[PDB]
């Protein structure tokens, strides 16, 4: 079958796993860096919190784990040199296709993945540095009356990741969206038609995102639905 | 998935 | 196929999703109020056993993710939206078989629907008041010598959940053989007889209402079989 | 089909049930003494680390759930019931297969069937006196810095037992590869040849000893190739 | 389920 | 497994 093209993919394969390697070997030599930068706006909102407590008349971070804290170490290095290889992995992804894209959208997708991936670093930083600091302090002072906030990195770390990770896809489907629309191949008469079937998709999107329970189900659907109508108001 | 179809299946109920 | 019966279907779930939309809004609006009520019993015991281990000569309620706090209100205001949604779940539900019971089984199925229904929240009511308090303690207390409860409440509103809604079932069950017991339609003759037959589907059902693992399947499968053998005993 | 070659097996089950259950119901009336024996590094990791980080300038067992600590009582009380009905099963097992063993691979079985219990039982202990003591301090000192280590009991004892049980199985495959080859049906030619595959199966086996995440499939995976290759040394 | 399975399969195989 | 046997055909095609 497609036996002559596979040697490129294997190649393409081999480069890539190198390359998350050597990522995971630098992201664990600065694990500490790493894991203290991730860490800083838990910390500030436990202090805030705090100060907020004592105010009105403790918190820290916990490992629940024994080899919770290598997990995650761990799990950060080797989510920081997936990053740290992403720009190999696309030089890999990019040149398996060459002569798919001939002469012309061989040119439309640079300006494209170039867009898409400012805006995800734009929107991860925009994450961590506004929304998460104003966030974190209310789903801690919410329960700040009730429970003590013995907070484990070994949850904070994924919930941290994931968040950073939607709100980058968060502002790239509304840019992926402002690409269709100027290239002319969808209009608003297309997506104001597909209203529907997309209540569908995003359902079922949202259904294999989240935990096994229907009320995260609903709290994730909800934001792209949000979305889904900021890219109808953007296609002009 | 796993019990969450279930709702996947209703809003086609609810949205034909 | 069956379009003509589906229109009706459609507006019997739009009653019964907004039905819980309208219960969710009002469990959010008093959950400090639903939440005090489901940690009530947790507070008591670990005070009760706190003067025990003192005596003998520290615990609380914690959350150990960021969110938890939110998603404990989010889900238990779920919960009871639910609950309080179930008298307008059978409005749909029932109105929808209108020719199913033309005239007899219409009349029969009244009582077995709220005989059923006032025998689950009296199995709450007890499982609440006379279980938990004598439960929990003994829970606490095996543990109250070697760690130390740090009880997070998200895990802790699982836990309690599955022990009312189960125990309400749980006095629900031998009461539909009482009820099918006048009916008539099965008699001790059945359920002797088909006895083997009852192991390997009592088993089944407690190996999906559990985690995967096996001990919790037996520790499910052995209060559903005194069940099943008390249901012996109920036929008459 | 298979039909009379079903009541043996029938009896053999029972023997291994009623085996199980009084392993149980030993391991539970000695419940106290086995989980000290489980919790004794641990106790002991954490008061090193505790006195390292007191130079340098709390510690404890917490348990998470309110039946958490019952539950683990049941837990390690059905693990050593079952690895107490190990000679049983055994006894259930071997004996089920009787004409399978005619005369002579009879007389090869049992050292073989010996040597793997004994070299089960020397790495469980191995495990446990030497490398849990320098392995825990290790893996509590990584995080002594940075976080507090709340460990839970329900955790703790599924964490000791996979350490437990993989280290027991670790020194049993560079047994069973020694038995084989100086049994003479395989040779150093065939396990060198076969080195691609086994990179695959292997790969395949950590994907269903660990839990869904990528990192923990290679970190166990890598462990898998070692002993792979110190079975290839072996192999004479 | 999940190799629970395996105990239905061995009540099956205990009480017939 | 889940999402795990990805790597698996990544091992495959690494290692013919």
């Amino acid at each position: 079958s497609m036996k002559p093209h596979l040697a490129e993919l294997r190649q393409r394969l081999a480069i890539s796993v190198l390359a998350v390697f050597v990522g995971f070997i630098i992201a664990f030599t600065f694990h500490n860096a790493i894991l203290g930068w991730i860490t800083k706006p838990l910390n500030n909102a436990l202090i805030q919190v705090g100060k907020i407590v004592e105010k009105r008349e403790n918190g820290m971070i916990t490992t629940h784990q024994v080899g919770g804290a290598f997990f995650v170490a761990l799990k950060v290095s080797f989510f920081a040199g997936i990053l740290m290889a992403m720009p190999v992995i696309l030089w890999q992804l990019w040149l398996f296709i060459a002569p798919g894209l001939y002469d012309n959208e061989k040119k439309m997708v640079l300006p494209f993945v170039v867009g898409g991936s400012v805006m995800f670093l734009i929107g991860v930083l925009f994450a961590y540095y506004v929304v998460t600091p104003f966030g974190f302090q209310f789903l801690i002072t919410f329960g700040s009356f009730l429970y003590t906030p013995l907070i484990n990195i070994e949850d904070y770390v994924g919930f941290f990741t994931k968040i950073l990770i939607g709100f980058g896809i968060a502002f790239e489907l509304p840019v992926v969206a402002y690409f269709l629309a100027l290239l002319g191949l969808i209009t608003d008469k297309t997506l104001k038609d597909y209203f529907k079937y997309a209540i569908v998709i995003i359902f079922l999107l949202a259904a294999f995102l989240t935990p096994p329970d229907v009320l995260t189900q609903l709290l994730m659907a909800a934001p792209l639905i949000l979305l889904y109508g900021l890219s109808i108001l953007i296609v002009h | 998935s796993g019990w969450e179809l279930l709702l996947v299946v209703g809003v086609i109920v609810l949205l034909f």
